[PDB]
């Protein structure tokens, strides 16, 4: 049953669907390792408030 | 003989079908076993509908062919052929009469004589 020019359609259709994931986990890895920049960038400020907020008896 | 007639030709697939049968048993060598002429076969029927000059009367006979398609396969052997034949065509999906009823599927379906039917009322 079923196609064979059906058949195709879908395997390509599905081809350029996991080339538009993957295109994008790449692209979200490469968000994950600036989300540091910005975590790090944010680590003094924090440290430098906890050490003042050390809270008067 | 100037009056205007409506054939419709319900399920040319079985006619096919048939005269397939019928070429195979007259033993006439065999694509899909459909006898080499099974094009000719539609071909000079639809064909013998027209609109005949007001030199003879205007008269005219429209034609309205069905096909079977078997899974919507309209790249099979017959509905090419009867595709290739009649002046546009009006293709039914179920795919959808399980929204938009009378399935009509408004992508595939064309008419090639189509705006010069619509009275101007339609037409604008």
């Amino acid at each position: 049953m079923a196609s064979l020019r059906d058949i195709k359609t879908r395997i390509n259709a599905t081809k350029k669907t996991s080339q538009i994931t993957k295109a994008m986990e790449m692209v979200s890895t490469s968000k994950l390792n600036r989300a540091e920049q910005n975590a790090k960038s944010f680590v003094p400020y924090m440290e430098k408030i906890q050490e003042v907020v050390a809270n008067v008896a | 003989k100037g009056k205007h007639v409506l054939v419709v030709y319900d399920d040319l697939s079985k006619q096919a079908a048939a005269y397939r049968e019928l070429s195979l048993l007259l033993r006439r060598p065999p694509r899909e076993a459909y006898p080499g002429d099974i094009f000719y076969l539609h071909s000079r029927l639809l064909e013998r509908a027209a609109k005949l000059s007001d030199a003879k009367g205007g008269g005219s006979l429209t034609a309205l062919p069905f096909v079977e398609t078997q899974a919507g396969d309209i790249s099979a052997y017959i509905p090419t052929n009867v595709i290739s034949i009649t002046d546009g065509q009006i293709f039914l999906q179920s795919d959808l009469f399980f929204g938009v009823r009378p399935a009509i599927n408004a992508g595939l379906s064309v008419s090639r004589v189509g705006g010069a039917a619509q009275i101007k009322a339609m037409k604008k």
